């Protein structure tokens, strides 16, 4: 009855410790694997794991082609991969893409093995590739490409000022030295194109030195742009690394899973109503209470039900923050105020 | 379209009773009062906060137009129901059976009749196999 | 009758999809354009990317003169760009200064050489200067230029501690290193200008190794400069990126647009109502209601509104905070207070 | 000047009407209800909060003098009032239309007489184009 | 009466003045032991030092013998330490055991030494890692590992891409550069081992320069390379400064530590009673007030006073947030709402 | 009447404009004399310089001497700094001995010249010294310091991993490379000193490359040493970065300083209260009003007006908080319970 | 197990004593004031926020469940029950005198009477010298 | 010592007058309204809040005895008072008018009354000059 969900949380989403130490020793000993093919062109491993090659890729190709066999049949117990269309719409995902690529040039290499360098490294390429399988949840290029969202102008704000620096100062850098001649007669800046890597080096902090300034302006301008537009060159670190520590901060103020369930049930009663307000001969009409020009008033009803239910739903999404209490005390004093003017007018009313 | 505008003109005018060309909570209170929807000033807030896009409390007629250029069919629109049903899905498996959902219905929201309940178990059912097909509920609310 | 702003719209502000791809078309072919001629000098395309230099370089010159017409042309739409006076208000911007300059000088170049290799750089100049162009809202410069106003004195600091740090190190390395010869005789460190490039180098983490101490007390005190110094070097990007961090993390606190229209409504009217102070025999003043000697009176009150409007003003830049909680936790209390007071006056008046 | 002085002295006598020589909330609103201001704690509040710089709560001379030092014509002062004019320009464009102007002065404040509107529409308008100069406005706003 | 707690403070945890300046005399004199053995092996120190080192060497041993005696000896202070197995429980613990281990070395090579090179280098490994006692409160390695365990999805997200981005990287530069060689004839990429080892260079940016590629397309490569890659080079250490600093803005945030008192007093009452539940013959039941059933009744009752004691236990141990000011004004809410219709009731009945 | 305070305020503290371009002025020809004397020694300016040097030294020497005479003169418009004891109070400042010190030596100095290198160089160093005189505020120092005394855990935590991990790092490496010689035959690692020198570089990111392990097995552990330390060595830059966001973050919600005067004014009159709580014979005991045994609680209400005052002022320092909303509506709460019960009491005595 | 199942049915149902298969605040306490707990709507509402975790505002049966699916054995129960002992340990050396103890029970909580203090003196005594082993206090507690 | 202890004792006998060991804030009250400090809820409040150290809300005896272990001689206490000193200091020059003193000590805080107000300008003058010298005041403040 469940056999499908068992195995489709074994496969795609390991948790607990069981399932997660057997996809940890799959992830390392594929590690192990390709550690020892990056030593095979060394000499100290040239011949025997050369040898072993063979038998570990068709190995690991039946392990892995058997493991998407059944993970694609397992996918039926997802709703929206029902069916030979939600067959086709799990395979059509780039990572399912990339598993039969990688699976199927796997095969073909070593179908035509059996009966060079280039072959061997396309291996490795694709042994890396089906490497990022392991992201399921995608938190690494989903997570990364939301921060970049999150931060476009900023980004593009940054790259654009470094580009600038970087390209004036090579260029400043080239007049300074165009006629630049190290120890021992050598022309290090031949052009221009010598001076932008000298200065990429430089932003880079690389310091080659196969293109170093022999000029006491040179040497000031290669310190301003060294101030300058290294800096841009360590931005992105610490951007991103303070975006992951204000999301880490901002992780300890949402609210519990119970407490989105009323307005996702309201959204879900009220969309349902708004569909349903075409149906004119339905039995719920009569619920509220003949009824002739009241359909309109009922649908527009409906309609701003939903606009609340569905302003409930963003704020249910959003953490705590100033509006809540300001809307809080908001209604609680307009409350008040009415219960008092209630109480104003019944006392006045008695008094006589 | 024209037609849809003057739609709006005359729903407007309903909704106003009062020919003032601006409609209040007070109003709307006594609409509902008069239908008997035992109104509340959350109510009124919760209407006031999000189509009184102009801000000065009151319906006015180019606001309404302007909370009547809405569509219900967005992308958003549907990637939000997705998430909602995502929301219950304790599981976490595609999995969604009706009993739960039948149970939120009639404990939770304005407690739905049992006309209604029905409604809910035969519109989303596949042969009445207890795993509703929520990717097509979802096209189908869309669709309207 | 929308013309003129539907082509301002085109020219200053892309947006949507349309626009954007066009100026991204257009900023990746010029791009393009410079990358080539970057390449042009190696002899890969010495011959062909020259002769074709003119060629693109005219297409280029008419391509961007009539952009800066049509963009002048255009800019009537703005209100301060009306008339005569408004169009020259538009010219003296410096990035408009700037493409008159970039388009008179390639005029100029490319009328004098059709009847050398500085005029081709001062043509990568003024292509990559007109380059510039694409930023309109101010998102880089602007940007920057707020972002180091926000911290002058922490900048200032910063950099005083950095050039002290750094000029006492080179002192210690000089007085260490005066008689510094590394292997097979040379004197690295001929001066204490030596002395200073390797400070440069050593915080820059270039590495050049061209000036190298050979003595252990020097080792050690380039170990203390590079662990005190290195890090003020570091220090902007750092900055700057939490300063970018915090800014988006403020982003999602603004109010909407429409809750400071009221305020900007009720500001302009006290403006005008505290400029017409001064119109004696106007009409308004018995709007309120014989008045001899209240005109001042009325003005006070016009300019105490004024005054409330420019703190309702200042309110609404400024995002949520504890202020706005307090305030109106404040105004309840008193008014709650008031009304319970009030109605424990009425209750003893009536109880007698 | 001491011109200003004086005036500024005689404002503030007429203004307390007391002889205590600090004019309260109280006095403030007696004097508003006396003109027919119908007066509210959150004005009292409003002007507390600002002017009374001291922070006692009243209003004294020296305060009255600080606060009558002002200056309306300062460069923050148009920045501000260009801001607040492109607060509510919608279009961005630099294109502002005199009908929204009067929707706003007629629905919003203090509610503008059509006196005040017909002000308005005369003075900003470059030969009723319906297109205010509002860059000159603001000058004549700033000049006073 | 106090004695093992007095030499329990003045051993385990200094404070004040007069230990805290005992121990870093005794941190200092360590350090100065350790870099004077350092230059030992260096012409300047070779006989005195090494003829010296005996003697530091066993008064050493015989000191740290003593201090452990003395301290195992005073953990008896400790409840958990008391008897013969609490102290076997002080000895389990991982820095109990470094210090035996490092002593019993000691001793062994002493003794063995009285009647070389690596027993020397030996003698400087349990130096430094009994040096490592120092930490008492955890604050290095417990901190740490807090730190990691906080943000492991993060590390391991950020991990992962750098690993991935730097393979990627190496076999690009490794198929750029098959034939690099440098200038005067040498293989620089003798093959993808040469293109990891100058790609690691380029991420750490040592820029050793052994290995440079000699191609543009490779210079390119190397320069997208360390623009993509640096970044996660430099990931960790911001990361965990902005750790620290966040942390040490929420440091201003605590409570009182009364405050927690009332909390933690409460839930040692609750679970007794929930605990004596179990004991039918007490004479605590009749407090409350024929009693036969209710028995079940009273052990709910006292389970979820023991959870409204846990949930006050989870409040206290967290600082100041939205929650506490959201249900601080809805309980005052409720209590008004029913106080205000109590007098609503009071009075229509009174009005008649 | 105010002319000590107008030049106290020239001299030591420069704002506005007039003062604050004369103090720039200074600074930069300070800086001017100081980079012409950095240059005197390269053979460019051997000569006209140091003929030169003379003149502008007794010139400057003058100006400072002045400077610090009208300066200390005008130290006694600060009350602290009244008198003979209040102007060695103010000579004792370190910026004062700082200052009396370089003029005493650039006057000592310059009357031996007039009837060698080091002489110059003690020269620039005193020109370096007095430089910092511009420090007033202590923005630098003082600044500095507040951060370290924040963070003092933090950094002892920090540095503590960062040298033991690269004292590990060393003797890894070292136990690796005992025998390391690289290209053509030369020990790079001739002992663990080499080792801790390739360890620092590597940490610095320097790379000289002067002492590279020739081993994978180095190569591994000089990665695995870059990946885990350097992030130490960048430490700082980022962590004070974030301090100097967080505190102008916080630089927006500061109270005006007319909120605090009252605060101080209570406390000022409380300490005064408390103070001649000693003295019988005062007549302000029947203020408040036969009293016998009532001064010491006389003295026991002021002692807590005092103490109620002190929590005041420490509330005025602190920015806004929960704390505040909390007290606000807690007092709230506790007056309209208050005032409802005494309705209450008063309803039921009315009603009879 | 089954029979815990039904005993925490019978329980469900003699804490309900309406039939509804609901319990409200007005039912607990009611029957807190029967047996003279003297309740308060504080105790309602530290109740409501954390056993009602469907979140509906009252006690429903699968709820009742899910709360006494509860276990006191935890390793964060001991942990948090240790550091509560570490809370009021003021001298933090790991001595705890009984004089402190019985002050706290006596001045806080409930006021714990005579009885219960000597019951806290005499099972939380090593032959009554003043120094309580609270680790195996701790132990006993969790083994219940 | 023992003697401040003992009068430590009689102090919280008499500011107790009941006998219960624990002085409440009616008590507190009581006795200032005996005296004639018409109290204040707010006074209530800012007393409970720092000296109960220990949480109770009352006054017991121990605690008496910890709040009496103060000291207003710390160097803290001056550091404090100077930097109070140097709050009202507008000019930020180390000059202090004592016109600016009279005003602040008559229009706020207690409202001094001008015998004390005569007693501040008796007591902190160096002959009569304006400019007091604040810091021997500071020192007489702490020294006692
Ligand atoms: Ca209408
Ligand atoms: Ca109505
Ligand atoms: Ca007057
Ligand atoms: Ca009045
Ligand atoms: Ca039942
Ligand atoms: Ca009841
Ligand atoms: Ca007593
Ligand atoms: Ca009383």
């Amino acid at each position: 009855t469940h056999v499908q969900g068992r195995v489709y949380n074994f496969l795609e989403r390991p948790t607990g410790w069981k399932c997660f130490v057997y996809h940890f020793a799959v992830f390392l000993i594929v590690l192990v694997c390709l550690i020892f093919s990056v030593l095979s062109t060394i000499e100290q491993y040239a011949a025997l794991a050369t040898g072993t090659l063979f038998w570990m890729e068709i190995v690991l190709v039946v392990f892995f082609g058997t493991e998407y066999v059944v993970r694609l049949w397992s996918a039926g117990c997802r709703s929206k991969y029902v069916g030979l269309w939600g067959r086709l719409r799990f395979a059509r995902k780039p990572i399912s893409i990339i598993d039969l690529i990688v699976v199927v040039a796997s095969m073909v290499v070593l179908c035509v093995g059996s009966k060079a360098t280039s072959a061997i490294r396309g291996i490795r390429f694709l042994q890396i590739l089906r490497m990022l399988h392991v992201d399921r949840q995608g938190g690494t290029w989903r997570l990364l490409g939301s921060v970049v969202f999150i931060h476009r102008q900023e980004l593009i704000t940054t790259l654009y000022i470094g580009f600038l620096g970087l390209i004036f100062s090579s260029y400043f850098v080239y007049l300074a030295e165009k006629d630049a001649v190290n120890e021992s007669g050598r022309v290090e800046f031949g052009s221009y194109a010598d001076a932008l890597w000298w200065g990429v080096v430089t932003v880079t902090t690389i310091g080659y030195g196969d293109k170093v300034p022999q000029t006491w302006v040179g040497k000031t301008i290669a310190s301003c742009f060294s101030v300058f537009a290294i800096s841009f060159f360590a931005l992105p670190a610490g951007i991103l690394g303070s975006g992951f520590a204000l999301k880490v901060q901002q992780k300890q103020r949402q609210k519990h899973f119970n407490r989105q369930i009323p307005a996702a049930a309201s959204l879900i009663q009220t969309a349902w109503r708004c569909y349903a307000a075409e149906n004119p001969d339905s039995s719920t009409w009569k619920i509220y209470i003949l009824r002739e020009h009241h359909r309109a008033t009922i649908k527009v009803i409906r309609r701003m039900q939903y606009f609340v239910a569905k302003k409930k739903f963003q704020q249910a999404r959003k953490p705590y923050d100033v509006r809540d209490v300001i809307e809080q005390y908001s209604q609680g004093h307009l409350n008040l105020m009415v219960r008092i003017k209630e109480l104003q007018r019944r006392l006045d009313q008695s008094i006589g | 379209t024209e037609e849809q505008i003057a739609e709006f003109k005359e729903a407007f005018s309903l909704f106003d009773k009062d020919g003032d060309g601006t409609i209040t909570t007070k109003e709307l209170g006594t609409v509902m009062r008069s239908l008997g929807q035992n109104p509340t000033e959350a109510e009124l807030q919760d209407m006031i906060n999000e189509v009184d896009a102009d801000g000065n409390g009151t319906i006015d007629f180019p606001e309404f137009l302007t909370m009547m250029a809405r569509k219900m069919k967005d992308t958003d629109s549907e990637e939000e129901i997705r998430e909602a049903f995502r929301v219950f899905d304790k599981d976490g498996n595609g999995y969604i059976s009706a009993a739960e959902l039948r149970h939120v219905m009639t404990n939770l929201g304005e407690k739905l009749t049992d006309e209604e309940v029905d409604e809910m178990i035969r519109e989303a059912d596949i042969d009445g196999d207890g795993q509703v097909n929520y990717e097509e509920f979802v096209q189908m609310m869309t669709a309207k």
